[PDB]
């Protein structure tokens, strides 16, 4: 396991990369919790309701 | 002389090509036909590419279809795939350069340059690929296409598709002759369309003969019903890009190859200009500095100069022939010594 | 031309069925010719005696 650790060690950097670049190009690096997504539509609909 | 050659609309129509592919892929897997394994009836999907002109202007499905496709095309990696494009025709410039040069012998001076040429690209294809989706973040949002883009994206399209069918049709043509008869061939064909209704029954998972035909022979009618169905749909596509409705930008959802076109034309010009500042003018500096450094370290470090010297047969018998002749005149001038030194 | 039994749906530009009806095609030639040339030599001079 220690002898394997270092290599997996920099694999699992790497993916952390390709993750963020993933999240780069398909949502802009947008930060989402789903209070926000519940607060916006809430305010969609009441901007309709309006 | 390559480098003053080369230049950027080089690498316009580069970029424009892949994102034509990348057009025709998006566009055929969310429009047109599916392939033909077995020789069962397939249930006809309710919507169709066939009444595409007469459909309701709201439909979700149409919408649907034409969003997913466009905000697939952009959500790729564009920045990556033309830092790669461009780096990969840059690297066989200096390769076609590297054959054409006095480096066809010496295949290790030769790969150093490759090398060279390669850790330049390797090393600036980041910078070049980040700032490329960065320019384009404002176009993956709102790839507003203005009217004579829409018209530029309509001549391009008519010429794109009728090219993917002029491939599909040579191709049908070439089955029939390799089967033999057309009219054989539309046999097989009005068989296979048989199967494929109620009309006849096979039961097989591979049907070895069926009706008199062989197991190579259903193969090829399937074959043929797909080119079939695929050329009669890319002819109808044609025809409704030359039509009327389409030359107006306001049929978005109705003329899907135009719009995508558009948004690949446009994405690739933008690209374009930023790949050629951030990557083509770093590789005409770069490029000579690393090529000496490294065929000097190569030559000193490895001492594949001798070898250098040693590969070519020419010069390497030249090199060996000074020495010896050297020797003998120096043997000589110590005979003619002796003689003068004493007289008898 | 020699064909394996991986798919016995399509064997040459043939579909089954018609191969089947193929087979029994030609043994029913082969069978008819040889019958014709029987009866006619039974029938001819050389089978008097």
């Amino acid at each position: 396991m220690s002898s394997k650790l270092n290599e997996t060690t920099e694999a699992i950097q790497r993916e952390l990369e390709e993750t963020t670049y993933q999240f780069k190009v398909q949502y802009n690096e947008q930060p989402m919790s789903a209070e926000s997504y519940l607060a916006a539509s809430l305010d969609d609909f009441k901007h309709q309701f309006h | 002389e390559f480098a003053s050659s080369f230049g950027r609309p080089q690498l316009q129509t580069l970029l424009k090509d892949a994102l034509d592919q990348k057009v025709l892929d998006q566009l055929a897997a969310r429009y047109w036909n599916r392939p033909i394994e077995d020789l069962s009836p397939a249930p006809r999907e309710p919507d169709n590419i066939i009444d595409l002109p007469k459909a309701d202007p709201d439909s979700p499905y149409w919408h649907r279809q034409l969003d997913t496709a466009c905000s697939g095309l952009t959500r790729l990696g564009v920045g990556r795939l033309a830092a790669t494009v461009a780096a990969s025709a840059i690297q066989q410039h200096v390769e076609k350069l590297l054959d054409k040069s006095s480096f066809a012998k010496h295949p290790s001076a030769r790969k150093v340059i490759s090398d060279a040429a390669a850790t330049v690209l390797a090393d600036r294809s980041y910078a070049t690929s980040d700032g490329i989706e960065i320019s384009l973040k404002p176009y993956k949002f709102d790839p507003d296409i203005q009217p004579n883009e829409w018209a530029q994206g309509r001549e391009h399209v008519v010429g794109v598709l009728q090219a993917e069918l002029e491939q599909c049709q040579a191709a049908m043509k070439a089955l029939e002759n390799s089967v033999g008869g057309r009219k054989k061939l539309k046999e097989v064909m009005s068989f296979v369309d048989k199967a494929r209704k109620g009309e006849i029954i096979v039961e097989g998972d591979h049907p070895s003969g069926a009706g008199g035909f062989s197991a190579a022979l259903l193969a090829r009618g399937r074959e043929a019903v797909f080119l079939r169905d695929r050329a009669d749909i890319l002819s109808l596509r044609i025809q409704a890009a030359k039509s009327r409705q389409c030359k107006t930008l306001t049929n978005k959802y109705y003329c899907p190859e135009v719009f995508l076109d558009a948004v690949a034309t446009k994405l690739a010009q933008t690209a374009v200009l930023f790949l050629n500042v951030e990557m083509l003018n770093d590789f005409y500096v770069r490029f000579p500095r690393e090529v000496e450094a490294k065929l000097h370290e190569h030559m000193h470090a490895g001492g594949g100069l001798e070898k250098f010297a040693r590969e070519d047969p020419k010069v390497r018998r030249h090199l060996d022939l000074i020495r010896r002749k050297e020797l003998l005149e120096t043997v000589l001038g110590k005979i003619e010594e002796l003689h003068r030194i004493s007289s008898g």
